[PDB]
């Protein structure tokens, strides 16, 4: 047999229910930033639909710069 | 008959490959195989046991690492730097104007080797190599000499500082490796050219230093200078710029020979015009006078480079023949090229 | 079906004590044995292998490698090139003529160079001329320098190359040396073959100190590569393609005394370009036929290549964010202003 | 054939030695001595074990940090091995085999006197110092013009007659992934401490021994803990080290090398470089060569070249042949090659070489 | 070398990024304190095609960096 899977090995996955600290309101300098993460991050979550249809490939690859602050 | 039939069984079927570490006079080896296994093997068979040296491929049969023979394995990258091959279409008789620049040089690299009689008999020696220099960037141009060398002997082209100051060194064991194989394969010839150690200035990826370059080419300098090869590989050596080179290459060699590259004069070029136009199919009203009074001072392979694009536009109008009118503007397109730049 | 459940229990016991291996010829012996090299393990070599063949054989092969007799069950593929066409497949896409626009002109002077020693090298003799080394492209950034290279390759069907690399083609090919035999060896295997410089033109790498050797390297790289090719070895097809701006135009040109190369510009962006080209990203959205493209390329002054891309898509953007399927001419155009806010 | 037929059937033989001693996998150094018997030892296999040796051995053979074989299963030592060394750097530097004798020097007398006296006197007849001592000069120095530095070394090469020495080349002590030639001098400083008053000769000792410093970052700090531990363990008391050294270079800087000699070094000569009449050596010993017309006056030509040492001159003594080739004529006249002379010398004097005063001064 | 082969690894993995196309799904998001040394492979276009760069805070992030912590 092979793996179920997916049982590991390591990592692992969450962590997250006992997690995150506190919501996105802590900070409210960037809204330009967190607009790009926003449309890179959770707008292709929803849609994977909606940009066939538009005809626009999302990309997966996210790339965050500039420290510090 | 029956060896053979008797020793594959003790070294079959299967035989690590291993190598050789260090000997130790019981005929005993000191060997190394991945990892750290050392070993002793008295055999008396295959050997060869004084040609074998350390840091060399011996056979290691699994009961126990034991040596049934040897075998010797390259391939390596330097060895496939040096040919193939070419033998060059490339004669020192498809060039002209340097006859008495070469004459010397042709006989220094074939007074050995071909027609050794009066070198041998004069018992005078000279085969240290030559050094080479032209400007303003010719070299190559000199490698229309030795593309005639290359037709002869054996030979093998190391050229650029790019080989040496590359990565962080290990300084000259590239040119170790070059000095020692040439010596393996010998007679040889290496030709360096454009030696720019100390004209380029950047290292490489990260690298240091520019003493480290200077000690590196101090090197290439002892191991030619040498204590104590008198292999030969010959050397010919050729730049650009005479000037950043240091004296302390020219005593031990090259000593007695060196060449100066002129730029040619009004019948040399007229000559090499000739020459590449030979192939080529001109109109009738091409004429070599007022391009050679037009140019100034230019070589082989600029009139050469008129020549592949006068015969460019030719296939623009394809045309098996150059016109001169299109000669003169897709000239124009060089002369204009040199003025631009 | 019987006797396929008692085949599994034998052959589970010659499985069983030990498998067998995964081996890779280095080299083949004239004693019919071959040398073998397993990734874990350290080097053997061993011999026939009745059903196995030796011209069957050749190194860099990988072999199942028999556990008993340490010997060869079957031959199996290896990858070699998949890592040279792996770090370049990753760089350029294909991008057929098809993609491009503007360069008419360029790639009409380029297919001279590139085609006639393909396909027609013969007439290079029939007018007694020389083949061309190789091409440079000169021109501010800018995009279709880099597509250009794999188009022409692309249609020409000759095995594409581009130049360091990084940090890993070091590993894969060779393992420290002037290198550039190496990969031309590789270049050697697969022929005919274009070496691309990638990309090393830049503003870094301005200074004319660093980039001066840095790239002088590189520069020197197709330099003593057109030693190779131009004083020796063999045969034709193996060319090399430059991509740079200024600076190192005059140079490598100050290293290239009239000699050798073939010039070849690389345009700025024009208005109609922006046009046709601009229709040519345009057709992989949907959208509305009311954009005036005269206008909205007219919109883009100056700009480059790659700014189409970036208007198409980011206002795409807006399009997805507006919840419309297809866009409108209002958004390529607040797509123009995004592009031109950092201008 | 034959020697392959006998060479292969000795293996009879070979496989009944086969069975025995070959267990010797692999070489191991032991750690410390728990107690008479018991050894504690750490084997390149990376595991470690306590063991007795194989009896035949005697246990006061045994030393710490002492490669020793094995019988792998039981793990005893087996026979203790005497090397623990070398990577094939040393070897490589280890020199064999004479040339250039000693009527090839041309004309240095002092100089060939000196540092003659200094190695040959000491070593082929140690009994004389032994008698006066005093004690001879641990180690001499060597540099001047390139014409003619490293050949009188090839002259100690012929002249030596029974131990052998080790050249050393200047540039395979730096090496990147610092602390490799480290590693390299003491292990063949151990070396010679085994080959019982064999020499050591270093060239380009000026690439490796730079000084002193830079601000930073360094720079020298490789170069300087090479060559300072060079100095470290010529620094150290034993012995040291009854194997003499040999220093020849171009320029004598740099000055920490050349401060921490006088101490320990000594005999510190200088060339000269030709003499007005010691230039007709060389035209004699070069003159052994090809045909002398009797007409010939050396003197002549000699007081003609200033400052060309003996390779110049060689090279004249070449020009000579050459162009008597050239002119296929086999004796060549003085004033028949003279003009290829003042051609050489004029000719190749105006571009460049001989500011080799200049390179140390 | 076995960080080479772990950058090998960042290769498999980047295959492998280009294996989740087309559709469902992952994303891969990234940031560094120095972006200088990362080798353009990963950023070059096709696996990370977003360069995000945070702006040192200005006078609205000033004032709404004062409101948010006081
Ligand atoms: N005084 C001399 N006596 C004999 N031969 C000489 C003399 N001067 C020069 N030569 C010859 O000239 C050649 C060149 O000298 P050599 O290369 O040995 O000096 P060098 O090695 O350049 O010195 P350095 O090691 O300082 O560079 C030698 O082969 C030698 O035979
Ligand atoms: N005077 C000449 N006669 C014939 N051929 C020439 C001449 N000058 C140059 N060439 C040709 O042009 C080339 C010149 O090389 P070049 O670029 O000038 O030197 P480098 O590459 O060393 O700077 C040579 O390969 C030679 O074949
Ligand atoms: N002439 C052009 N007009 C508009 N866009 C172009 C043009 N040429 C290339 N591009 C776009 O630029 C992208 C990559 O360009 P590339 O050739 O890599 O330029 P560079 O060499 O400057 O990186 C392609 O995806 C293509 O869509």
């Amino acid at each position: 047999d092979v793996l179920p899977p997916e049982a590991d090995s390591s990592i692992m996955m969450l962590t997250s229910d006992q997690k995150p600290d506190v919501m996105y309101a802590d900070i409210g300098g960037m809204d330009i930033q967190k607009q790009e993460v926003r449309e890179a991050v959770e707008l292709p979550l929803t849609h994977f639909e909606l940009y066939k249809q538009i005809g626009i490939d999302p990309p997966r690859g996210v790339l965050m710069y500039g420290p510090p602050g | 008959e029956e060896e053979r039939s008797k020793v594959d069984d003790l070294r079959g079927t299967p035989m690590s490959v291993g190598t050789l570490e260090e000997i130790i006079d019981d005929n005993h080896a000191i060997v190394s195989t991945s990892v750290g296994s050392e070993h002793y093997v008295s055999i008396l068979s295959f050997v060869d046991k004084d040609l074998l040296e350390p840091g060399c491929s011996v056979l290691l049969n699994h009961k126990v690492h034991a040596v049934i023979g040897v075998l010797m394995d390259d391939t390596d990258p330097l060895v496939t730097v040096m040919k193939v091959e070419k033998a060059p279409q490339e004669t020192y008789a498809d060039i002209g104007g340097l006859d008495n620049q070469i004459q010397e040089i042709k006989e220094s690299v074939e007074l050995p080797l071909t027609h050794p009689e009066y070198y041998e008999e004069m018992g005078i020696k000279p085969p240290k190599g030559v050094i080479l220099y032209g400007p303003p960037g010719t070299g190559k141009t000199l490698l229309a000499k030795a593309v005639a060398n290359q037709t002869s002997a054996t030979f093998l082209r190391v050229v650029g500082s790019e080989l040496i100051q590359k990565y962080l060194g290990d300084g000259p064991k590239l040119v170790r490796e070059l000095f020692r194989v040439a010596e393996e394969h010998a007679p040889s010839i290496v030709f360096i050219d454009e030696i720019d150690a100390i004209g380029t200035k950047r290292y490489d990826s990260n690298s240091g230093g520019e003493r480290e370059i200077q000690r590196t080419m101090l090197e290439l300098l002892n191991q030619l200078d040498g204590f104590d090869s008198r292999g030969d590989v010959k050397v010919i050596m050729a730049t650009n710029r005479i000037e950043t080179l240091d004296p302390a290459l020219i005593r031990p060699g090259r000593i007695d020979r060196k060449i100066e590259f002129p730029l040619p004069d009004e019948k040399t070029k007229k000559r090499i015009f000739q020459i590449h136009t030979s192939r080529m199919t001109l109109a009738d009203d091409v004429t070599l006078d007022d391009l050679i009074m037009a140019k100034d001072d230019l070589s082989g392979a600029d009139i050469k480079a008129i020549c592949t694009e006068a015969g460019l536009m030719a296939l623009r109008e394809r045309r098996m023949k150059v016109t001169n009118e299109d000669f003169k503007k897709s000239k124009e397109n060089v002369l204009y090229k040199k003025q631009e730049g | 079906l019987n006797a396929k459940v008692r085949l599994l229990r034998e052959e589970l016991q010659l499985l069983q004590e030990q498998g067998s291996y995964v081996g890779e010829v280095v080299r083949a012996m004239d004693k019919k044995k071959v040398l073998v090299k397993v990734h874990p393990e350290g080097k053997f070599v061993v011999d026939v292998d009745k059903n196995i063949d030796i011209n069957d054989v050749t190194p860099n092969c990988r072999v199942a490698l028999r556990n008993d007799s340490y010997t060869l069950h079957k031959i199996l593929p290896n990858k070699v090139d998949p890592l040279v066409s792996l770090m370049m497949v990753e760089k350029v896409p294909d991008s057929t003529y098809e993609m491009i626009g503007g360069l008419d002109k360029q790639i009409k002077e380029i297919k001279e160079v590139i085609e006639l020693p393909v396909k027609h090298p013969e007439l290079f003799e029939a007018l007694g001329i020389a083949q061309p080394k190789g091409v440079l492209l000169y021109g501010p950034p800018g995009t279709g320098k880099t597509l250009l290279a794999r188009a022409v390759a692309h249609h020409t069907d000759c095995t594409f190359i581009r130049v360091s690399g990084s940090e890993l083609v070091q590993k894969f090919i060779g393992e420290g040396a002037r290198m550039v035999r190496e990969l031309f060896v590789m270049a050697r295997e697969h022929a005919p073959s274009i070496i691309f410089m990638d990309e090393i033109d830049s503003i870094g790498s301005s200074r004319l100190e660093g980039g001066s050797g840095g790239d002088s390297e590189v520069q020197r790289t197709m330099l003593e590569l057109l030693n190779q090719l131009d004083g020796f070895e063999a045969t034709k097809n193996i060319k090399v393609i430059m991509a740079t701006n200024r600076i190192d135009i005059l140079d490598s040109a100050l290293l290239r005394p009239g000699r050798i190369d073939r010039k070849i510009e690389f345009p700025p962006p024009n208005e109609e370009a922006r046009l046709d080209i601009l229709k040519i990203h345009s057709r992989k959205m949907n959208l509305t036929r009311g954009i005036n493209l005269r206008k909205i390329a007219e919109l883009m002054p100056g700009a480059s290549g790659a700014e189409v891309k970036g208007v198409c898509t980011e206002a795409g953007m807006y399009a997805l964010r507006e919840r419309r399927v297809h866009v409108t001419q209002e958004d390529f155009e607040m797509a123009v202003a995004k592009v031109m806010q950092k201008d | 054939a034959p020697p392959a037929l006998w060479d292969l059937a000795a293996d009879k033989q070979t496989l009944q030695s086969e069975q025995p001693l070959q267990v010797a996998r692999c070489t191991k150094i032991i750690n410390a001595d728990s107690e008479d018997p018991k050894y504690i030892i750490n084997v390149k296999q990376f595991a470690k074990f306590v063991v007795d040796l194989s009896d035949q051995v005697a246990p006061t053979d045994i030393e710490e940090g002492m490669r020793v074989g094995v019988d792998r299963n039981k793990y005893q030592i087996h026979i203790p091995l005497p090397p623990k060394i070398d990577p094939t750097v040393t070897m490589m530097q280890v020199e064999e085999k004479p040339d250039v004798t000693y009527s090839d020097v041309g004309g240095c007398k002092e100089q060939i006197e000196k540092l003659r006296e200094v190695v040959e006197t000491p070593l082929l007849h140690p009994e004389r110092f032994v008698n006066l001592g005093i004690e001879p000069p641990k180690g001499v120095l060597l540099f001047g013009p390139p014409g003619t530095g490293k050949t009188l070394c090839a002259r100690a090469v012929a002249n030596r007659t029974d131990a052998c020495f080790i050249r050393v080349i200047g540039s395979e002590l730096v090496q990147k992934y610092v602390g490799e030639g480290a590693r390299m001098v003491r292990e063949l400083f151990e070396m010679a401490r085994t080959k019982k008053a064999c020499l050591i000769f270093f060239d380009e000792i000026d690439a490796i021994g730079g000084a002193r410093f830079d601000d930073g970052a360094g720079g020298d700090n490789e170069v300087q803990r090479t060559m300072l531990e060079l100095i470290n363990q010529l620094d150290g008391f034993d012995p040291r080290g009854n194997i003499k050294v040999l220093m020849a270079t171009n320029r004598p800087d740099t000055l920490d090398p050349a401060l921490m000699r006088p101490g320990r070094l000594d005999r510190k000569i200088e060339f000269s470089l030709p003499d007005l009449e010691g230039r007709t050596h060389i035209f004699k010993i070069h003159a052994r060569s090809m045909s002398v017309e009797r007409d010939i006056r050396f003197e002549l030509l000699a007081r003609l070249c200033p400052n060309s040492t003996g390779a110049e001159i060689r090279s004249v003594c070449t020009e000579a042949g050459m162009f008597a080739i050239r002119a296929r004529r086999k004796i060549a006249t003085e004033k028949d090659f003279l003009e290829a002379v003042n051609k050489v010398i004029k000719s190749y004097a105006k571009f460049s070489a001989t500011p080799r005063y200049m390179t140390y001064n | 070398g076995a960080d080479r082969e772990v950058q090998r690894i960042l290769l498999e993995l980047l295959n492998q990024m280009d294996g989740f196309d087309q559709n469902v799904n992952v994303k891969v998001i990234m940031a560094t304190n120095r972006a200088d040394t990362l080798d353009p492979a990963l950023l070059r276009p096709g696996r990370l095609d977003r360069k995000i760069e945070f702006p040192l805070p200005d006078r609205r992030q000033k004032r709404l960096i004062f409101s948010t912590i006081t």
